[PDB]
């Protein structure tokens, strides 16, 4: 091997910290979708007809 | 299914590909109405690409009817008159779009 | 074959008349018309069922209770065969239990 | 009892409109006595009223009923106005515009 | 002269009212004859869509009620007998005729009897309609206003090319206070032809002006209907239904 | 089978100019028109005017 067991103890525990928190993230990022009146109004374009 | 369909040997419209290039595309039929919902698609195609589809395509001839019709269609002949009809009931204009290329574009 | 060789005939649609026309009014009666009397004795129907909501055994046993005593004595009984074997059903027949 | 040609939907603003509303409105507000008058409110009704029914059967052109309570001041009924309106069936305006002859549309009434 | 209305009830500081054209029908040309400001939390609400749904189709259902049935397999005359030995003969076990199976029998799972589609929404709801209903209209340019529905000729061939004179639309509605005030001249027009139709303030709602392609007011029942929608907004918490007497509410 | 001018949706002048356009070619409508043209519908024509 390259390293040593106590060599390599804590030199990953900064990136799977953060990683971990990004997942928290991710997680807690759970709402529904924002509603808007364009998406609502479009709807009554399918009677535009012509003069 | 291969043996239920008919079959043919891969070949081009009197050689197409030698000599000067030819839109084999003859004529797009178009059959909208005043009314019906499902128009929608179809006249604001009209509107917008219908336009620029025959500024980029001269030698293609384009008809438009504008009749009552519940459901609209578009009838489209090529040179060996061919004739294929497509529904273009309730759909988009993107994808008319893309339809209308196509058969621009097959043969 | 159950479809038809030849078309049947154009129904004509009448889109405006004295219902179609008239349809839907009076409804707020209540909301501006000073409260002076209830949409539901509004609706034209038997009177087990003037504004009010129920199940096959709701409507039952509300119209036994009713109008029973005016009921015919065939459709009396099998309106008692009907509850009977829709109370069991709903009671003992079916999922979450 | 007898019923006049309708009035056409369709209008265009004439030149110096500017002049004509101004001098309506110097006639209306003695005269105009603040200067910056595109600013002037009308919170009054009858200043509006006298306003908008002046240049209606004047020009031609109404203000329908869903803008009247946006035209607060006097240069939003300017901007109502300089900017056209028009009325004409989509076939017409197709036909009136350039197409190219390999195009053409019918018109099946 | 013109003829005015300002808003007797309170506005809020942050919300301006909107004001809109008053005709008549004493003349034919005669239009944009006075003005009126409009409440704007009942004339400006949202478009609301989903509330027209429910409370348009709401008075299509509750008001609905069934009237078909079909007669089970103990409804149906007969097969009260076995028909034939459950092992005796190679056809197949059968309890009796008149089962879902047989000819003419009963049907398993159909309609029973007159069902009963009444559900009632909350006044709120129902009030939030009628205040979106009109609002929309507003926007959309097609309702009108007038000071009363007087007309001298009063037949239909003036009322018709008075509508599509002033482009209002194919189908009308009209609206009174009470059913009492209406003149002769114009009822006796609407009775004759069926677009253009009559109702008073009470029975408005929302799918018969949705229905029709316009509207009509007349500025008694503009302050009506103002009056009780606002009153609806501003209503105090409803302990017993309303047909009782109040303090303040008749 | 009859002519495509029987059939609906035929305009004659715009065909032959979009004609024209597709195989590459720009020229006069007049020499265009007495190529097309035969001499056996001529005698169609005039007797079709006579008749
Ligand atoms: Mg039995
Ligand atoms: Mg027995
Ligand atoms: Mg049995
Ligand atoms: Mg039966």
């Amino acid at each position: 091997p390259y390293m040593t067991r106590e060599q390599e103890r804590g030199h990953a525990a900064v990136r799977r910290r953060e990683a971990f928190e990004a997942i928290k993230a991710a997680a807690t990022s759970k709402f529904p979708p924002h509603r808007f009146i364009a998406d609502q109004l479009d709807h009554l374009n399918v009677t535009k007809k012509w003069s | 299914t291969a043996r239920g369909t008919p079959s043919r040997f891969l070949a081009s419209v009197l050689h197409n590909g030698l000599g000067r290039y030819v839109q084999q595309l003859q004529r797009l039929s178009f059959s909208v109405s005043r009314d019906g919902a499902s128009s929608r698609g179809a006249r604001e195609f009209v509107e917008r690409e219908v336009i620029d589809f025959a500024r980029r395509n001269p030698g293609v001839v384009i008809y438009v009817n504008s009749r009552p019709c519940c459901v609209p269609r578009v009838v489209a002949e090529y040179l060996n008159g061919a004739v294929r009809e497509e529904s273009i009931h309730c759909k988009s204009v993107e994808e008319i779009s893309t339809l209308v290329q196509k058969l621009a574009d097959q043969s | 074959i159950g479809i038809r060789l030849t078309l049947p005939p154009p129904k004509v649609v009448d889109r405006w008349n004295e219902k179609r026309a008239m349809f839907g009014v009076y409804d707020n009666i209540g909301i501006l018309g000073n409260f002076e009397k209830h949409p539901k004795e509004l609706i034209r129907g038997p009177i087990w069922l003037r504004g009010w909501k129920g199940n096959e055994l709701q409507r039952c046993i509300r119209k036994r209770k009713m109008v029973g005593s005016r009921m015919f004595a065939d459709d009396l009984h099998n309106l008692n065969k009907r509850i009977r074997y829709l109370y069991k059903h709903f009671n003992r027949h079916g999922k979450f239990r | 009892l007898v019923c006049p040609p309708l009035r056409s939907r369709a209008y265009t603003p004439p030149e110096d409109l500017q002049s004509r509303l101004e001098s309506y409105v110097k006639e209306v507000f003695g005269s105009s006595l603040p200067s910056n008058w595109q600013d002037i409110s009308l919170e009054d009704s009858r200043l509006k009223f006298n306003l908008l029914a002046h240049l209606a059967d004047d020009l031609g052109h109404v203000v329908p009923n869903s803008r009247l309570h946006q035209m607060c001041r006097v240069r939003d009924v300017l901007d109502f106005y300089n900017v056209p309106i028009q009325d004409r069936s989509k076939f017409d305006e197709l036909s009136a515009s350039n197409l190219p002859p390999n195009l053409k549309i019918t018109w099946s009434y | 002269e013109p003829v005015l209305r300002k808003v007797e009830l309170p506005v809020p500081t942050h919300r301006r009212p909107v004001q809109a054209w008053v005709e008549s029908l004493r003349g034919f040309e005669q239009e944009r004859v006075g003005l009126a400001d409009l409440h704007p939390d009942v004339f400006a609400t949202a478009p609301r869509l989903d509330i027209l749904h429910q409370v348009a189709m709401w008075q299509k259902n509750f008001k609905r009620i069934s009237y078909a049935k079909t007669k089970t397999r103990a409804e149906v005359r007969g097969g009260g007998r076995k028909p034939w030995p459950q092992k005796g003969t190679g056809r197949a076990r059968h309890g009796s005729i008149r089962s879902p199976l047989w000819r003419g029998g009963g049907v398993a799972h159909g309609p029973r009897g007159p069902t009963s589609y009444y559900y009632m929404l909350p006044m709120k709801v129902r009030a939030l309609g009628l205040k979106v209903a009109l609002t929309v209209k507003l926007a959309q340019d097609d309702l009108h206003i007038m000071d009363s529905l007087e007309l001298p000729t009063g037949d239909p061939q003036y009322l018709t090319e008075l509508a599509h004179y002033r482009r209002w639309g194919d189908s009308v509605l009209l609206v009174d206070l009470t059913h009492e005030e209406m003149p002769q001249s114009i009822v006796e027009a609407t009775s004759r032809l069926k677009t253009f139709n009559l109702i008073p303030a009470v029975g408005l709602n929302v799918h018969s002006m949705l229905k029709h392609q316009t509207l009509v007011l007349t500025l008694p029942t503009v302050a009506f209907l103002e009056d009780k929608l606002l009153w609806q907004d501003s209503r105090y918490r409803p302990l017993y239904p309303f047909s009782l007497p109040y303090s303040d509410f008749p | 089978p009859v002519r495509r001018s029987e059939k609906p949706n035929w305009d004659y002048h715009a065909e032959i100019q979009a004609f024209g356009h597709r195989l590459q070619e720009n020229f006069s409508l007049d020499l265009l028109k007495t190529a097309f043209v035969n001499s056996c519908y001529i005698k169609s024509e005039e007797a079709k005017r006579q008749q």
